[PDB]
């Protein structure tokens, strides 16, 4: 039972094993985190006006609901599947655009020929609010960002195993819930402060807090277990600069693509722009159909193993 | 505005970009393999295999990730 | 301009290139492993998934002292 | 200067070879098994073609930090 | 001035590297009998887990290294 | 200016042979499992040459990468 | 001049990294033969345990080796 | 001065003896399953003859870019 | 001055580590048919701890080259 | 200089080395396949040693470049 | 003294390390063959020792290059 | 003077690769070999030939370590 | 004026190192198809000794050219 928002992220959910009854349902947190990364891992707002005109497609397929059917993956998708999924790719693709509207550099570093968008050097443009290529603050800036998505999942993830515990008098998984989070804060402490920073006293307090919660929950739940685990969390806390990386991956494809395309039509043609620009979309499909699927895959791995993991299944 | 440093922190970046691909492509060589002999055995393993071949690509990402670290203190 | 700028980065390279290195050693016999458990069973996709994705604390060792030594710079 | 252009043409160089020698190694083990599901059924050319293309993203990752290398120059 | 930080960072990319190279080589081999011995039984899955714990001593004897080596920096 | 040119031509070497080295660890595997169903099959010739001449995009690449060192050099 | 430091820290990086990839490289076929006889016997666990654990003299001396390094400078 | 001969001479090396190694990986493969055909059937020496002999492409771009340089030098 | 002491260490971390690398490559088959042969027979163990440790020899002479080195370092 | 006759003996030296390693791995699988046709039947003897024979251009290939690196000299 | 003592020091260490490692090669398949057929017979204990000891010659003549460079330098 | 010393390093250089890839090539010509002679004690002549027929690469490398020596 | 006699120390250990890790690589096989045959028979241990001890020319040649240059030192 979810709200009709949430209902073709069911599939998703329920992809994978049913939940163990007794237990909260993790699937409206699928919309509000999965297209939100997605849209920041894309943000090519000329790519997202490739993915609405294939849902459109598909939104024809719907209307011509008779199956579609793909003897090359041999997939059946009747009435419901493909209802599901075109709600899916347009949830996702308006965060897509959204995204892209901060990763303004549109369909590629088209800005050569005719500059819509504008480098901080050119104020009379519209601005760019992260400057994609850039790497002194745009680099930080998403890298904390990518940490901060880490660290809101997994003290979501172990306040809601802390509370299952509760609830179904699970109490070793309470403590062992109360004791990771102590220690991942402990020791997002301890990289705030390697990472240079003055005052390291008051974070030393707040490591040693934490430092001692994991140690009650060892402790507790002392059987071998414990500090491997929050060493693979720590790691689990550090997989979330994939939404950055891959980003940057698909901001360099699309930017050297399109300076390859005004390579061949400004700067040897100077009217062989409608070439160049076939040559570039050329390669702009390849890419695209080579790279989507991964950078549709990465942001529902991370869902489906981090949170997944931690919470039950 | 470096010198030698500038050229080699593009060694560092080349050999990181190239050693996680190479990586990458050492895994997805058995696991493309196995997903392929499944495709071809059942022909309903296609998002298994097709999941289990692009989930190693995170480390020609993060190398990726690390190169482009580089070239910012490029 | 100082040459250790440089020779940190080659070091933080060599250091993420060879950790994805081992990564994807075990991963590719682990994931060949469970590929054909996933063929056989249908239902060892959890034990599957955790053995593969469990050798990746190689790499991430590898990111964090690469970032420590980035920080360095 | 031009050690340091040297040194990019050397990075640049490793990137890309290296990059070429990860999707060769994909690329043999998968197109055993393809041409060997293909000899067997001739209708897996489709999937097979799909197994062997997609590795080819490392190829692409290279060459790309080979060009921006380039561009540096 | 001295170059002599980029040095110590080299060994400890090396060391970091090499000894997450080895611990993958051994996770490959152990983590696919692992998977095999839990599709046929299931029941011994805390051997196979123990078997692919045991081998992390190598990357964190690497990590300890590579702390040494940070420290003298 | 020397060094310059000596290590652009230490780059695209080490560029085209790398991708050489990919492209023949493709085409070995690739190449056995064509001849060998050429040989039992005896029509499937054309799938198993396309298979073989298909991954010396690699060398491809690294020649385009070796030209480009090349017209700097 | 002098660069002694820093070569020695890559001297000890190469010996403790290179030692735990033999390691590795032993423990990979000793834990897959000792994971197979624990599933077939559930009680060889004495024997395959040692066998795994004697190779972890390799890193022993590796370490030494670099302690021995570390404590020269 | 003489290092730009002398670093032309070592990438010219480095180019055709890496292309020489991968035309040795593929040919290793490819002869193998050619001589089997060649010792089964005795009528598939046209074709595996062919297959033996496409991958010396790998070398032939190996010498171009080593007379390349040649030239160059 | 010089580069002495730091390629002194530089040198006995190669042959400590190369040492160590050879013995685990031998280690690990010995080590899976003494495994295999304990599983089968329990009355083996002996020959296959002598069987094991008898190449330990290797990383015996690897460690008196290291502290030759040491001594005149 | 007093650097380059020496850099181009050392790019020679690699490229006789590299292309002799590459044909003796090609021969290594295919002198194994033609000695286990001999053994099956001794009329293959001409087709074995011409498929042995043939991937001597890779060494030839490479002892053609390292007589025009020596004719620099 | 300088940088040819540290050389030398590398030289010796390479020498050793690699001798070390190719009679690690060779001892594992022949000791594993010697596990086995010792598991078979029993009977066949001097024949494996003598076949897993004759490798050794390879670390023999290592560690005479060694001591004849020790001597040297 | 390092031109002596970098001469000394490519002539090893050559013959140890030559070196390895003849161990290799004789590796499995030499396995194949003995596997043969089991019933080809007749034909051990040709087993024989097989396996001394790599060792052109070490007589090339040997002639480049003398030519190089040569130029030492 | 000194410095060449570290370098030409290193390629004497090169060589000597390379020679015995080839013949490792060969006598590794070779030696497991003797004792294969010893365990079989029992009566063809000459021609398994000649076939063991035949590559053994290659680190005869290695400690020549070893000898050659230490008499150049």
């Amino acid at each position: 039972d979810n709200p009709p928002w949430a209902k073709p992220f069911e599939l998703l959910v329920s992809f994978l094993n049913t939940p163990k009854y007794g237990t909260f349902d993790p699937t409206p947190v699928v919309p509000v985190f999965f297209p939100f990364w997605f849209g920041m891992i894309v943000g090519d707002i000329g790519y997202a006006l490739l993915f609405y005109l294939v849902g459109r497609w598909l939104s024809g397929y719907v209307k011509r609901n008779e199956p579609l059917v793909i003897d090359l993956f041999a997939l059946k998708l009747k009435p419901q599947v493909i209802g599901k999924l075109v709600h899916i790719l347009n949830w996702m693709v308006f965060w897509t655009v959204v995204w892209g509207v901060i990763y303004g550099e549109f369909f590629g570093t088209f800005l050569e020929h005719l500059g819509v968008f504008g480098t901080p050097e050119h104020p009379g443009l519209i601005p760019i609010l992260i400057h994609r290529i850039d790497t002194a603050k745009t680099a930080n800036l998403l890298i904390l960002l990518s940490v901060a998505f880490g660290v809101v999942l997994v003290f979501f993830g172990l306040a809601l195993r802390a509370y299952l515990g509760l609830k179904h008098r699970h109490m070793a998984h309470f403590w062992e819930g109360v004791g990771y989070l102590g220690g991942l804060v402990g020791v997002l402490a301890l990289a705030a402060s390697y990472l240079g920073n003055l005052q390291a006293g008051w974070l030393q307090g707040l490591m040693y807090l934490g430092f001692g919660v994991f140690l009650l929950a060892v402790l507790m739940s002392r059987i071998w277990l414990m500090i491997p685990e929050i060493f693979t969390q720590a790691g689990h806390i550090l997989s979330h600069i994939r939404i950055y990386a891959v980003g940057a991956a698909g901001g360099i494809l699309a930017g050297l693509l399109t300076d390859v395309g005004f390579a061949l039509a400004e700067r040897l043609g100077l009217l062989g722009v409608l070439l160049g620009l076939l040559v570039a979309g050329v390669l702009h499909l390849l890419i695209l159909l080579l790279t989507t699927l991964g950078h549709m895959l990465q942001p529902i791995r991370l869902l489906w193993v981090e949170f997944f993991t931690k919470f039950g299944f | 505005s470096g010198g030698l440093d500038r050229g080699l922190i593009a060694v560092g970046m080349g050999l990181a970009v190239g050693l996680a691909a190479l990586g990458t492509g050492v895994a997805q060589a058995r696991i493309g393999a196995a997903g392929v002999g499944a495709i071809a055995e059942d022909r309903s393993n296609f998002g298994t295999a097709l999941i289990f071949l692009l989930l190693p690509e995170t480390l020609v990402i993060f190398g990726l990730l690390i190169a482009f670290i580089l070239n910012g203190r490029l």
